[PDB]
């Protein structure tokens, strides 16, 4: 099947990190051809730039600051796409700010070549020494509240249904 | 005189032996094509004999008034009409008529005609209350759905600079000229038909740049669409046979919405209800001509015992000496079992016919089998001398022993026809006289020749009847209008343009496939003459059916310690004990639906899971922990469900374990089967189910063993002929124009990209044969099988498009004996199997657990009695003759009148009808509401208190005030509420229930069994539950042919279900198999991504997908029949308290 998630935006210093963005066309199916243009804001200032280009080969942009570390582990091959994922080698604290990914397509249906745009949008957050993520430590803890707790119910009831058959034990 | 010399002629047999012939000459004359030598004067040959033999009929018997007495009997009555239309066309079905004298003048026969039309007497009670039934569901099925089949997929046209196509400078003119079009539309490619996409939020979306339009053309032809009442209804009465059901829920689905499975559930399980309610009224018929078979012919075994006993008050030495050598052996029993060794030992030998077979193989089954054919001459030859060969003669399977030698040495002189080999394996019947139950089957196949061999003819001329019918009416037309039909004028695989084809398609459209054939006929026939044949071919071909498969039936009649062990004991003896497991077992199970592909998609869910099995399994481990110390290691594991806790928690043992394998996600994927222990009512069902199954063993055992026989058969005549030279491209067959060999069909692949495929489902082994006939027991993807049969020409070579079309044959003369009497047998022993513990074995009665038993009998009260008298005369100046108006009889009837006006206005809706008949419609449904809102509160004043009482009255009330809600609601307004709306209006319509009687009886028997039907789906849904978990973690994400086209998948638990269901009732489970069975690539990417989770391939394996389907339809066939039982032991229950 296919189903698109949205990516991670937490991330850790000194790192590989995957921004993957994946545009799932409205009937998987029909014959598409494909390029990603991968857009950054800065918190410099509301600039956009170039920094990924792809079209059956790898598309480098020069961008100094992003230059000579990227990566495509996006779809390869049948340049149908759908998943545009790159990866940000060697993250430092200067590359937090938001992206934004163009799939731009010209399906060709087979009667009718057509294009059609998608934008997905993702704030990186570069965040030091990289946490469980709140709902991992979260589930973590509620695990042991239960069972503890039931822990209790068992030699409550066995301690208190044990006091109360020995007692009509002497009866026997 | 002149008179009476007639008369000597036509009391003779020897001037009807030759109206036997030109009946005989007749029948096999209007058969083929015409030919023009034999012309007209044939045409007028067999025009005068029944002449000759109608004025012999009548220049026997008198003058007028002679000639009239004559025509008192109706079978001299037809042969008038056959004449007297024959005659007529000197200046046609009335030629076919003609075929009808083969009735008159059998006088075995006219007993039948006289019961099936006697039986068909009784029957019409249950008509109407069906076709009643049927039109409620209709204005149900209408008002939902009203031009929801039409919904196409529509372009939306190009904003572009230049003028090519400008519509974003003039889209006004053309609109309802343009979405008519179908190039502008969308049809993915091999669909004679569009795409139906409806814009409900969940069902079914259209690629972009195409919108969901109303406008188009109709599915199929235009004989689907709901719009218009008729075809609605057709639609709905097809749903209720199951004849390519399928289809519809399919484009029902995708056209409405996703949620619309509850209407195909309503729909699926009444239709299947009114069925059984049909054949237990032929029950109840058949036994009646039955009865009067014990009645009167002991009476006449007495009649004529009375009235008869009134009356009577070296070389010559050995050749007896080494016959007997021969005599001795073979009165010994060590020649006997020796030849059942043999026997059995013969069909194995046989049936290794893997597919290729180097000659290491081709030279041991040719060599092995010669041996056997010593072993079954010296059989006969040593048998032959034994007893006198007219001795030996006159047991018939001596005699069809001796039969099978000359056939068996027929086969050395050929060094075809290899299906000659397999008429050995015919002999394993002789092993039935010491088998028990294969001496049920051949006492059924023999009985259709026997003693009900009159009625097997009835069905063989009926059958028949219609293959002249259809060739004679419809025969020309395929001819000349063709090409509405095919693309290219070629003359489909189904056609009236010849007898034999015509045949088949009377012998499909009796197996109840007869839409895929009517869809054509209506159109190159015509629109009424076409429906008038099958609509026929039905009613009287199912009836026929009925008696033969009902009358086969019938004619086959330490102090501390000790203290703790207790307590233990005593805990789980709690209910609070109890029904806390069942809320962990619940919950547990229901995040267990959320494993598939959308879970990579939500991140929490993801890591609830996750946590939550680790406690879910620990309330098990307790549970495990406190089960033993309860009952003790001795009686925990000698418990047959205890079992199970001790395994799937177990297997929870072994999971945990393995971080200090994915073996282990199939046993968790089976945990919640263990609520089966649990509930009370699910376990009367596994409980009556298990007796069922030692039986079923045993039935099951003979078919495998009948089939075999077919599946050794069919690798003969069919093993790697399927295989087909196939371009890419189309997917169409290479013509044969060019690549009659493969090895020739290699030289084009290497300049060209074409390639030369299996056919999937085949009979390449006796084995892989036995899965392809399976197929074509249960009706579907049958039609794919036989296309590539039909056409098969050798082992090399490339099946032309229409050679060897004579092999329908095969499966015909598969799907009666291996179908029709296999599965006859099948219910002559479970409906004798459910006689023995019910009476034998049964504490009072089955499938209700101990408080169902109370209500089934505080529901037995309720019909039996329930009658109050006069009420509230309650006179006075402000209400008097107010209680004539309640209850006289000019007022009861009329209320019938005011819901069959109020019924037929509500039947002219249909769809692009304009305003001012809606208008008209609007203005008709608001008098229909004030008249009886005005009537029930007439009732309420007149009756006070004492009115309130009737139910049916409550029941006037309960839908007169549901009525009033509907326009308020209407005059507020999303599309989907509004028209649920209007599905409050149809209740108007259950009200003529009361009138019924006839209906009201059988109808409440519904609800004095509706409990026992509660657990029997039950245990039905947890089946389904089952199969649908496993059916995610493997069969997600294969690649999408055929029925997994894009909502019937095995994504999620949300399509899953929806797709099983589809399939419990066996329907399109072919559809569901192909994408399993196939595996690597071509038509595996794997390594493929799919964009978003995190496995690779979209291969299909073919041991899990083959297993799936078939435990499936064996757990199908038994609990869908087990719920038939629990029904029909109750409408059958009802006729014996009743008659007496
Ligand atoms: C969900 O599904 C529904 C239907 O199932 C879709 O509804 C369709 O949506 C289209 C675009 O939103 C509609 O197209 C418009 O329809 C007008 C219809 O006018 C017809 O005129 C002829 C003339 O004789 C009449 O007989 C017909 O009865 C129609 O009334 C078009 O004329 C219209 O074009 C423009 O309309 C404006 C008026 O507002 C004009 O002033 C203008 O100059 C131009 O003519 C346009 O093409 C389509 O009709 C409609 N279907 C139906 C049955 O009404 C939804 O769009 C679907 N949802 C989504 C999100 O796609
Ligand atoms: C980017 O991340 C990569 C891995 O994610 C880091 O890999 C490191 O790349 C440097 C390249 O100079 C390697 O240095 C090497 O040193 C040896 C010995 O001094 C020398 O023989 C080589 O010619 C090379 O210069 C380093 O070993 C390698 N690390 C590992 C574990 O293999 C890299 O640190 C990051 N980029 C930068 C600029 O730091
Ligand atoms: C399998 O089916 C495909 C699809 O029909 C066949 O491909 C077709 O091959 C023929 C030549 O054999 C092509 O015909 C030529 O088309 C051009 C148009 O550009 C025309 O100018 C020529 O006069 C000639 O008609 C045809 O275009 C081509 N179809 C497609 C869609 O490419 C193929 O031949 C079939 N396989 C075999 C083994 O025959
Ligand atoms: C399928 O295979 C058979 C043989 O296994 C093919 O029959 C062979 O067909 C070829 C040409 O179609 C024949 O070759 C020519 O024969 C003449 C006869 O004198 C000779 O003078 C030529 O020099 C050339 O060899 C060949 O004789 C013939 N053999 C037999 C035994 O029939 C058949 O053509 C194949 N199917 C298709 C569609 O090609
Ligand atoms: C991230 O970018 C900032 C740019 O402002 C860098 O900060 C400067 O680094 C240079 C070293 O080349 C210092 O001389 C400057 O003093 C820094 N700026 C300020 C305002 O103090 C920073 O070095 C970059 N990050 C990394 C890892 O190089």
């Amino acid at each position: 099947a296919c189903v698109e998630v949205d990516s991670d935006t937490e991330a850790v210093v000194g790192h590989g990190f995957k921004l993957g963005c994946i545009s799932c066309k409205m009937r998987g199916e029909v014959q598409a051809s494909a390029t990603v243009d991968w857009w950054f804001m800065a918190k410099g200032e509301s600039e956009f730039s170039h920094i990924y280009s792809y079209i059956d080969m790898t598309g480098m942009v020069n961008d100094e600051r992003f230059l000579d570390r990227l990566n495509w582990m996006g779809s390869k091959n049948t340049f149908d796409l759908q998943d545009g994922s790159i990866y940000i080698l060697n993250v430092t604290l200067n590359d937090t700010g938001t992206y934004r990914c163009y799939f731009d397509r010209t399906l060709t249906f087979n009667y009718y070549e057509f294009r059609t745009n998608i934008n997905k949008t993702i704030t990186l957050n570069v965040v030091p020494k990289a946490t469980r993520g709140t709902a991992s430590i979260l589930s973590e803890v509620m695990m042991y509240v239960s069972i503890i707790g039931l822990q209790l119910w068992l030699l409550v009831e066995m301690v208190y249904c044990y006091r109360k058959i020995a007692a009509a034990g002497e009866e026997a | 005189p002149i008179r009476r010399g007639a008369i000597r002629v036509f009391v003779n047999s020897a001037f009807n032996f030759f109206i036997m012939f030109t009946i005989f000459s007749n029948c096999i004359f209007m058969t083929i094509s015409n030919p023009p030598a034999w012309s007209k004067i044939v045409e007028y040959t067999f025009t005068g004999i029944y002449t000759f033999e109608v004025i012999v009929k009548v220049l026997s018997r008198g003058f007028c008034i002679g000639h009239f007495t004559f025509l008192r009997d109706p079978w001299n009555w037809l042969d008038f009409s056959v004449v007297t239309m024959t005659y007529i066309t000197e200046f046609r079905t009335f030629r076919v008529l003609r075929a009808l004298k083969t009735i008159t003048i059998f006088p075995g026969l006219k007993t039948i005609v006289r019961a099936l039309i006697e039986s068909m007497k009784q029957m019409g009670d249950v008509v109407i209350l069906t076709v009643f039934s049927l039109a409620v569901f209709t204005l149900a099925g209408m008002q939902l759905f009203m031009g929801n089949l039409r919904h196409k997929c529509i372009r939306w046209p190009i904003s572009n600079v230049t003028l090519d196509y400008e519509s974003a400078y003039n889209t006004t003119f053309d609109f309802t000229a343009y979405i008519e079009n179908e190039e502008n539309q969308y049809f993915l490619d091999g669909a004679l038909d569009a795409l139906l996409c409806g814009n409900n939020s969940d069902a079914g979306k259209c690629p972009e740049g195409y919108t969901c339009m109303k406008a188009g053309r109709n599915p199929n032809y235009g004989y689907t669409n709901y719009d218009n009442f008729a075809w609605t209804f057709l639609c709905l009465f097809r749903l209720m046979l199951q004849d390519y059901w399928e289809n519809l829920y399919q484009m029902t689905l995708r056209a409405a919405g996703k949620s619309y499975m509850v209407f195909f559930i309503m729909v699926i399980f009444l239709g299947s209800f009114y069925l059984i309610n049909l054949i237990l009224a032929v029950v109840a018929m058949a036994y009646e001509e039955q009865n009067q078979a014990t009645l009167a012919e002991a009476q006449e075994k007495e009649a004529e015992f009375q009235r008869a006993v009134e009356q009577l008050r070296n070389c010559c030495g050995p050749w007896v000496f080494l016959k007997k050598w021969v005599h001795f052996v073979m009165m010994d029993p060590f020649t006997d079992l020796f030849i059942t060794l043999c026997i059995i030992l013969n069909t194995l030998f046989m049936s290794i016919e893997h597919h290729p077979m180097n000659e290491s193989f081709q030279s041991l089954l040719s060599a092995g089998n010669l041996v056997f054919t010593t072993i079954f001459a010296a059989e006969m030859v040593l048998k032959i001398i034994a007893l006198d060969p007219y001795y030996y003669f006159q047991q018939t399977w001596n005699i069809f022993d001796s039969i099978i030698v000359s056939l068996s040495l027929l086969e050395l002189g050929l060094s075809g026809m290899s299906v000659l080999r397999s008429l050995r394996l015919l002999r394993i019947f002789k092993l039935a006289k010491s088998w028990p139950t294969l001496n049920i089957l051949i006492k059924i196949i023999c009985n259709s020749v026997g003693a009900l061999g009159n009625l097997t003819i009835v069905l063989a001329i009926i059958v028949f009847i219609f293959a002249l019918v259809g060739f004679q009416l419809f025969g020309k037309n395929y001819k000349e209008y063709v090409c509405k039909i095919s693309d290219d004028c070629e003359l489909p695989r189904w056609h009236m343009n010849d007898f034999f084809h015509s045949f088949l398609i009377v012998f499909r459209a009796l197996c109840g496939e007869w839409i895929e054939t009517m869809w054509d006929c209506m159109e190159v026939g015509g629109v009424p003459m076409c429906l008038a044949v099958y609509m026929m071919v039905i009613i009287i071909g199912n009836l026929v059916m009925l008696n033969l498969f009902l009358a086969l039936l019938l004619s086959s009649f330490g102090k501390i310690w000790w203290n703790l062990r207790r307590t233990c004991y005593t805990i789980v003896e709690h209910d609070y004990f109890e029904t806390f497991i069942i809320f962990m077992i619940l919950l547990s199970s229901g995040v267990l639906a959320f494993e598939d592909i959308y879970i990579w998609r939500r991140r929490v869910i993801k890591v609830i899971l996750e946590y939550a099995d680790k406690v879910f399994t620990y309330v098990f481990i307790v549970e495990m922990l406190l089960k033993w110390v309860a009952y003790g290691f001795k009686r925990y594991f000698t418990d047959a469900w205890c079992w199970l806790d001790f395994v799937i928690v177990g297997a929870s043992i072994m999971g945990i374990t393995s971080s200090l394998i994915k073996n282990l996600r199939t046993i968790r994927a089976l945990r919640p089967l263990r609520a089966l222990s649990r509930f009370e009512g699910m376990k009367v069902v596994v409980r009556a189910l298990l007796g069922a199954i030692p039986s079923i063993m045993n039935v099951l055992l003979v078919c495998l063993m009948f089939w075999l026989i077919f599946s050794i058969m069919g690798v003969n005549l069919f093993a790697g002929k399927f295989y087909r030279c196939i371009n890419t491209t189309t997917d169409e067959i290479l013509p044969v124009e060019e690549v009659n060999n493969r090895s020739d069909c290699m030289a084009l692949m290497y300049t060209n990209e074409v390639r030369w495929v299996n056919l999937k489902v085949n009979y390449d082994n006796a084995g892989m044969g036995y899965l392809s006939l399976l197929q074509v027991s249960t009706f579907k993807g049958w039609m794919d099988i036989m296309y590539a049969a039909v056409d098969s020409r050798e082992v090399e070579d490339q099946p032309i498009y229409e050679i060897n079309v004579y092999m329908y044959l095969y499966f015909v003369i598969f799907i009666v004996f291996g179908a029709f009497f296999t599965l006859n047998l099948f219910i002559g022993v479970i409906i004798d199997n459910f006689n023995r513990q019910k009476q034998k074995l049964g504490g009072e009665d089955l499938f209700m657990t101990e408080e169902q038993k109370k209500y089934y009998n505080a529901m037995k009260k309720l019909g039996s009695k329930k009658a109050a008298k006069c009420i509230p005369r309650p006179s006075n100046v402000v209400q008097g003759v107010v209680y004539d108006i309640v209850t006289q009889p000019f007022t009861d009837i009329f209320i019938m009148a005011l819901i069959c006006i109020n019924m037929v206005a509500m039947m002219v809706e249909s769809e692009d009808q304009s305003q001012v008949k809606k208008d008209i419609l609007s203005q008709i449904n608001v008098i229909f509401v004030i008249i009886f809102t005005v009537e029930c509160l007439l009732k309420l004043l007149a009756l006070r208190q004492y009115f309130f009482t009737v139910g049916w009255n409550v029941f006037d009330f309960a839908v007169v005030v549901i009525s009033i809600i509907g326009l308020l609601l209407s005059d507020i307004i999303s599309p989907t509420l509004f028209r649920v709306i209007r599905l409050a209006r149809i209740a108007r319509v259950l009200r003529l229930i009361r009138a019924a009687k006839g209906i009201r009886t059988l109808l409440f028997a519904l609800m004095m069994s509706l409990p026992a039907l509660f657990n029997i789906g039950l245990l039905l849904f947890l089946i389904m539950f089952i199969f649908s978990i496993f059916g995610m973690s493997n069969f997600a994400y294969v690649k999408k042919q055929g029925g997994v086209d894009d909502i019937f998948n095995f994504e999620t638990f949300g399509n899953s279900m929806i797709c099983l269901f589809e399939i419990t009732t066996s329907a399109g489970w072919d559809g569901l198999l192909l994408p399993t069975l196939n595996t690597g690539p071509p038509d595996c990417d794997p390594d493929v991504e799919n964009p978003g989770t995190d496995v690779r391939g979209n291969c299909g394996n073919p041991g899990k997908g083959i297993t799936f389907f078939c435990s499936y339809i064996i757990l199908s066939f038994l609990v869908v029949v087990n719920m038939y039982i629990a029904i029909i032991l109750e409408n059958f229950g009802v006729a014996q308290e009743e008659s007496s």
